[PDB]
């Protein structure tokens, strides 16, 4: 079987990539014109 | 894309290497068959089905240690040729391990690095592991640093050498291998660090009250100083410190790059308990002449750069607080022509203990990589132990006869002493 | 009608207008996902300012990050408010600027500016005028100052004539983090002069102060600090994007704030400021507006503005108020603290009123002033500059990547001029 | 009551049109079975032009599939869409064509040739007018460039006034296969230069660069760089196969694009063309288009544009659009850029509008351009020509099977003295 | 339709020929009884209830390695003619395999491969092993290849040889079955690949581990190469590279037709599934300068045409990127007239397991065979022992007795030395 084509009818290719990511861990916090909670 | 491809050459470099492989696994998530159950880019491969080589070279001239990890809980963690060995050891010469059977080794050693940098996207720095008071990691290690410098170039080259102490040496031949070792680690090194074992063992004692610690209760507090410094590598923080950062911002000239490295919190199970872990007294228990990992204390020199690397949960207005009451306290110095002199990466991911090791699982940790004039007494102690020597002759007949050529003793010492001259220079 | 084009270089750029891009989103009423979810033309009829329709109705800020580092600006993407930047309006590039002007201006940000000119001339020439650009960018690195002088010199020539709004943020004394901080400032400075309109300066040591003695915060951190940036900045753009009772565009805040061409360097101050003890306690009509925004410890500098004059100043307003309480306060500004202002011209002090407050006040004020006192932020990293520069410090690095002995006496010479202008005037 | 019969040589010349044919068919509601499913008068008024009945209602291609092996078109015939071509319509041939040019035009080509000539001669001349022909295949192998061009010749002359519009693949020479590709592309351009009427230029690596920096795909493969192709064969007879605004036709394009009989190698383009995480973030207006059909990647050959002048250029738009901008934007191309634009011809565009935008898309346009920067492929192609020419390098097969040496000599005249007559022009 | 005959002469050529025909025979999954339990018809006919039966033509004068395949295993897959043998050996000289005891076999050789291609529906060449260095491998294969240029022209001849090596080779008397057998090797030879056993040695030795090979491991890797040759023959893939294809793109000249050979994933368990193989990998390991197939180093040769047959899951971008590579790289130079020098094949079909060999799952392979001026020192090599033993005419007695006078040996050095002088004049 030949290799699957990735492009749609509509020229728009079909399966996306993931980018190689950075370690989403993070800490959120507020003092959004209000100051902390 | 980022990465760190890691040599070590000599038998304290393949157990520091183990400790620091060890961390490396257990933080990352990889079994010792490799096998989870990027952050596995900046130190592992990644092979057919979710498998984590090492990016690692272990090279040696004695058998007895490679073959050991061979045999030993991580033989299938690594891919059987990055362990290249000899059949024969450097016997604490430099000239054997560098002029005789070290060139008939070093063409296994480059074409494996040629191997593991083919697959490499944006290498970011070889960082090398030797003991330059040995014979393999005198003489090889000069051996590489020629090679890798010739075909690799611009690429960083750090160095984490152990210099030989001035009292417990467990050598004779110690000031010859590592005067020798002078000519490799000056002009060749990138970053160069100090880190002799006499001043682990004495925080071992102080810190963790381990009365009798062994090597593996050094190495695991290496490994803790290679995970902290290529932290901010492989996962997030506030402040971002890489290789390039780290040389950027802490190397002011490019004949001085002679470090010290300094570790806080070093607290062990039944003290960390009855303590705070806080950022301000980790800063000022990091600046202190008995967590130095070199006997040199700073306040017979002075600082020139620092790079606080502050990893855990810290934030950073504590931070600052600690570089505030550190501009504060004139016990510590720092030199007139660097008003600034801190580069504060900060990291989110706290540290990770190794079940059975001898650190408790603490919350957040400082690793100090400083440049002073003060390193300038690290060579200045062994400077007598090397014309005392000299003086009469005394084991020249192995070097002479292996095939390095007399006289090459002379000029090693000249550059080691222009090394000093460079250091007061700078200080004044 | 008008746009204004976002860039943003460097981690301090990239998060302090990520920032940005979150408080224009509430403040215009779109949602994280591309949508409107409020209801009213009020918000919605100016959004071609800041954003581009996007066929399905979606709108896409009109930024540019860019970053030599796969780094932070990955991490913009992950975190709310971060799937609205368009993925090829990111510059990435691996390379990896170390703290280095000369790696952002002469070696690495060489390959990756083709880039960026490509993607601003895609979106800059795509609308017949726009009314001119906006840039966030730190001194102290390598990425964003190297980087980020090198592309406000190349669209200077490119359009000579649109605004360079530059929201620069000055390496801080006390708060010392980068130890090369002061070469890359002084070597960011003396082009900034020449090819920036307008420059804000944003030193950290003040956005900590803000925190900590008008806030009233216990752990200040990053984000509290790129807020009270953001407030500032859309605090300078709302009388474009809203409607008011006295208009002021950004070029009028040229031309009233600009005595002479090489003077331009601002401070800022956003402040119906408070704390938990006192936002119930506290009056917010217009007369303690001008007692906070002309007061020590609230501009966005360390540059105490006591110690110098106040040459030009405006003073954009917003909210529901009154045209004679916003002149009869600033004239009592001019009249009671008449030291502290200049002399040789009158009424300087400029009026402007936007009709619409922002979310959860009722009016506010931000104050850009061209005070002299500036000049002490230039002596001091002059005087780092020089501390190093003596003794030949930290250039190993700079000479190795094709950068002359001679660009640094150039920098401190042109450096010493601005200390030297901001001088004759005081 | 026009028709294209569409020819293709070569493994290169039948994948691809397989994919034409299935882009074709499914712009035309035709299933793999020859069926037609979806209800629409414009989707089979003019389906002559490729599709001709069969008594059960069948549509089938006008396809004259070529190959000197029963290998590629065994996988056509296995594979989906493959079922449509006529099983008569697979002219097999066991000897093998091993990529050398001779073996398909002189000594094994010559004995099937007067079988795909029969094939053509029965499918084509049975009409009342054919539009023309369309030639697919790449003059880098043996079998495209050797029986393709020898097909090319005889068809001239049996019919010299329809019109060969000839999809060529080039050897793109900085990253390629086989070792004979200057030999194969030589010694086939001084045939096109006289019996072909449009040559357009296509080049693997510049499919590749499309598929790089403009759709950001993870592994381009030869289907979907195939499907690239497809997309300029069908959009440039788009007006010849649908109703539109202003109608054009392979005639128009040659008429307003050859200044001079032997000019005639175009650069083709297609692009409404986005990345995957981007058509929800990218908007649809004819300005967009038209910048994204200059710009530098958009083409599919690998000859930058700014490299040299547009003698002349057209436009293929598609979709409901309206005419105003259609032309506005043609002009504004042509003045803003008008460096890389020739003045011995003022207002040097065509614009055409078709009505029916493709499938799924709301508008899209083709690029057909005369640009004098294909002489940089004609001397990428002769410097390795006369680097293995020199010491006489792989040459004992093509002159041992019926080629003298001044057949080599003559190849090199007519391809050199093609690139002074672009220098005349430039 | 697609039709390649085997003609497997001498004893090496016997046993090369058994490991091929296992990679031809069950990899189409043929029983060893002759039935599958059309692909097939690259390497066999099919006679009636699924009898597959090889097309090979088995030569040797001794009857006792190919009676051994008359009495293994696989005796009712061969069918009982095509196994043909002699009463007496050849015993490594050229003069008796060619003229006194070739004449008598080579009759009954012609006389099945007339009905091994009279079988045909267009015949794609003559795939015929041998080794030169002996008596019925340089002999009765040198007086098979005239016989067949002159009946059956116009179609290719493809030569694999077993060249003798530098050092090993055990036998005397191979100068004079080498030089002598050369006439053949360079007229009535469409493409010939120099083959020699030690570089198989030392590829067993580095990459495969086995430190004890036999000549049964030998015969793997050879096989490996033979059907990635072939493999475009039968299995569909992106991009066919037939017998037609593979001599018209790596012969410049006709006289120069000489190759060198390369299958580089070879791995072996514990270094097979811990290094990830991905194109560039296996790409750069074929063109590295000491997996070449004959002790061959190119380092020191011009590089003119390769033919990498990549061989699998094998991506045509990842090809692209692989052959660019390798062009920048500098060591490995071309010859100024030739700016294209590669031609792509790429298969489908996965490379095969071995239970009890030595290779393990691959799934992408390379096979290059590339001309270069390097070629010419496998012929100079031998120029120095012919020249040494004919000075006082050793062993020459034997040579004369049976039927060729000694100008034979002086033409055959003549014809050697005429053969390496087209080589230089080419790369200059
Ligand atoms: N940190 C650490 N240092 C070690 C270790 N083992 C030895 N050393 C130090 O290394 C010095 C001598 O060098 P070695 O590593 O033992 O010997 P070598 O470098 O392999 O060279 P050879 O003499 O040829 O074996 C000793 O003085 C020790 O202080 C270790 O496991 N960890
Ligand atoms: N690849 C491979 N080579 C072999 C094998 N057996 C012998 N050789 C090589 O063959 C050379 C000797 O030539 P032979 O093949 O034995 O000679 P021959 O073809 O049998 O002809 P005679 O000498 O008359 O028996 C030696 O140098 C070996 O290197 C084998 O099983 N496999
Ligand atoms: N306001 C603000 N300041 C920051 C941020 N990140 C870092 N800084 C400050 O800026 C300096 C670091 O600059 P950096 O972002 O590394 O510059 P770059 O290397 O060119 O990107 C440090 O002194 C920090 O105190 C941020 O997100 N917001
Ligand atoms: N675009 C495209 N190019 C191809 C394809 N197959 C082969 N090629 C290219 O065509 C060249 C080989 O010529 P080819 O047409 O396959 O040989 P031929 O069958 O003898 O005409 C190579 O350089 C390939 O890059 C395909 O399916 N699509
Ligand atoms: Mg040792
Ligand atoms: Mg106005
Ligand atoms: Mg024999």
């Amino acid at each position: 079987s030949p290799p699957e084509s990735s492009l749609q009818s509509n020229f728009v290719p079909s399966h996306e990539e993931v980018g190689r990511h950075k370690r989403f861990l993070v800490n959120s916090r507020d003092s959004l014109q209000g100051n902390m909670i | 894309m980022r990465e760190v491809i890691s040599i070590h050459v000599g038998q304290a470099g393949i157990q520091i290497g183990n400790a620091c492989w060890e961390l490396f696994c257990l933080e990352h998530g990889i079994q010792p068959d490799g096998q989870m159950p990027d952050a596995f880019n900046t130190f592992f491969s990644e092979t057919g089905a979710g498998k984590h080589v090492p990016r690692c070279v272990f090279l040696d001239l004695e058998p007895t240690v490679v073959d050991e990890v061979r045999t030993g809980t991580y033989r299938h963690l690594f891919h059987p040729e990055q362990l290249i060995s000899g059949k024969e050891d450097a016997a604490n010469n430099f000239a054997r391990g560098h002029y005789t059977i070290g060139k008939e080794i070093v063409d296994l050693s480059l074409d494996r690095i040629r191997k593991l940098a083919d697959n490499c996207t944006g290498l970011q720095g070889f960082l090398m592991f030797n003991a330059v008071g040995g014979g393999t990691g005198s003489g090889l290690g000069c051996l590489l640093l020629e090679r890798l410098s010739v075909d690799y170039g611009k690429k960083s080259k750090l160095n984490f050498c152990s210099w030989p102490s001035p009292q417990v040496s467990t050598a004779v031949v110690e000031p010859y291998n590592s005067v020798l070792s002078t000519h490799s680690l000056l002009e060749h090194t990138d970053v160069a660090v100090m880190l002799d074992n006499e001043a682990i063992y004495d925080i071992c004692r102080r810190n963790l009250d381990i009365e009798r610690p062994t090597y593996t209760n050094l190495n695991r507090l290496i490994a803790q100083v290679i995970s902290s410094l290529t932290a901010s590598l492989r996962f997030d923080g506030a402040l971002n410190v890489d290789v390039t950062e780290f040389q950027t911002n802490l190397v002011p000239y490019p004949r001085i790059h002679f470090m010290l490295s300094s570790y806080a919190p070093i607290i062990s199970a039944e003290k960390a308990y009855h303590e705070q872990l806080s950022v301000a007294e980790i800063t000022n228990s990091a600046f202190e002449p008995a967590s130095m990992m070199a006997k040199c204390d700073p306040r017979h020199g002075k600082y020139m750069a620092c790079c606080l690397m502050y990893r855990g949960d810290v934030v950073p207005k504590d931070v600052n607080a600690a570089v505030a009451t550190i501009k504060t306290k004139r016990t510590i110095q720092f030199v007139d022509w660097c008003p600034t002199g801190f580069k504060c990466g900060i990291n989110y991911q706290p540290p990770t203990v190794v079940p059975g090791g001898d650190l408790a699982k603490v919350m957040r940790a400082v690793c100090m990589i400083s440049n002073s004039t003060a390193i300038a007494e690290v060579f200045s102690r062994m400077d007598h132990k090397f014309d005392l020597m000299y003086a009469k002759r005394a084991f020249v007949h192995w070097y002479v006869g292996e095939g390095m050529e007399e006289g090459e003793f002379s000029e090693a010492r000249e550059d080691l002493a222009a090394l000093e001259k460079d250091y007061e220079e700078v200080g004044i | 009608m008008r746009e204004i084009v976002h860039v943003q270089g460097g981690q301090c750029g990239n998060q302090i207008g990520a920032k940005f891009w979150e408080v224009i989103s509430d403040e215009h009423g779109i949602d994280p996902t591309g949508t409107y979810c409020g209801d009213s033309d009020l918000q919605l009829e100016r959004i071609n300012v800041f954003y581009n329709e996007a066929t399905g109705g979606r709108f896409v800020p009109r930024a540019i990050l860019m970053d030599l580092e796969p780094g932070t600006m990955d991490s913009v993407r992950a975190g709310p408010f971060g799937q609205l930047f368009r993925p090829d309006n990111f510059v990435f590039g691996q390379t990896g600027a170390g703290n280095n002007w000369a790696k952002g201006h002469y070696t690495e940000g060489a390959e990756l500016i083709d880039s960026v000119l490509d993607v601003v001339r895609k979106e800059a020439e795509g609308c017949d005028c726009l009314q001119g650009f906006q840039i966030t960018h730190s001194l102290g690195g390598g990425t964003g100052s190297g980087m980020g002088t090198l592309l406000i010199s190349k669209v200077r020539e490119e359009y000579p004539d649109r605004i360079m709004e530059t929201f620069s943020v000055f390496p801080s004394p006390k708060v010392s983090d980068t130890v090369v901080e002061p070469y890359n400032a002084t070597l960011s400075v003396h082009q900034l002069v020449e090819n920036a309109d307008e420059v804000q300066v944003i030193d950290n040591e003040a956005l900590y102060d803000i925190c900590f003695r008008t806030l009233k915060l216990t752990t200040p951190t990053y984000g509290d600090l790129n807020h009270l940036v953001s407030a500032a900045m859309s605090g300078v753009t709302c009388c474009l994007r809203f409607p008011g009772q006295l208009n002021s565009d950004l070029r009028k805040l040229a031309v009233n704030l600009i005595p002479f061409p090489r003077l331009h360097f601002f401070l800022i101050g956003f402040a119906p400021l408070t704390s938990r003890g006192s936002q119930q306690y506290r009056a917010l009509s217009v007369p303690e507006l001008t007692q906070q925004m002309f007061d020590a410890k609230n501009m966005m500098c360390a540059s105490d503005p006591r110690h110098g004059r106040y040459l030009t100043a405006s003073a954009m307003f917003r909210g529901r108020m009154s045209t004679k309480e916003v002149d009869e306060q600033m004239l009592n500004v001019q009249n009671k603290n008449s030291s502290y202002f200049v002399e040789w011209i009158p009424n300087n002090m400029k009026s402007s009123v936007c009709d619409i407050p922002p979310k959860g006040l009722k009016m506010s004020v931000t104050f850009v002033g061209n005070s002299t006192a500036i000049q002490e932020m230039f002596k001091r990293v002059s005087d780092q500059f020089t501390a190093m520069f003596r003794r030949k410090a930290f250039l190993h690095w700079y000479t190795g990547e094709g950068m002359d002995e001679m660009e640094f006496t150039e920098a401190e010479s042109n450096m010493n001029d601005l200390v030297s202008e901001y001088q004759q005037y005081q």
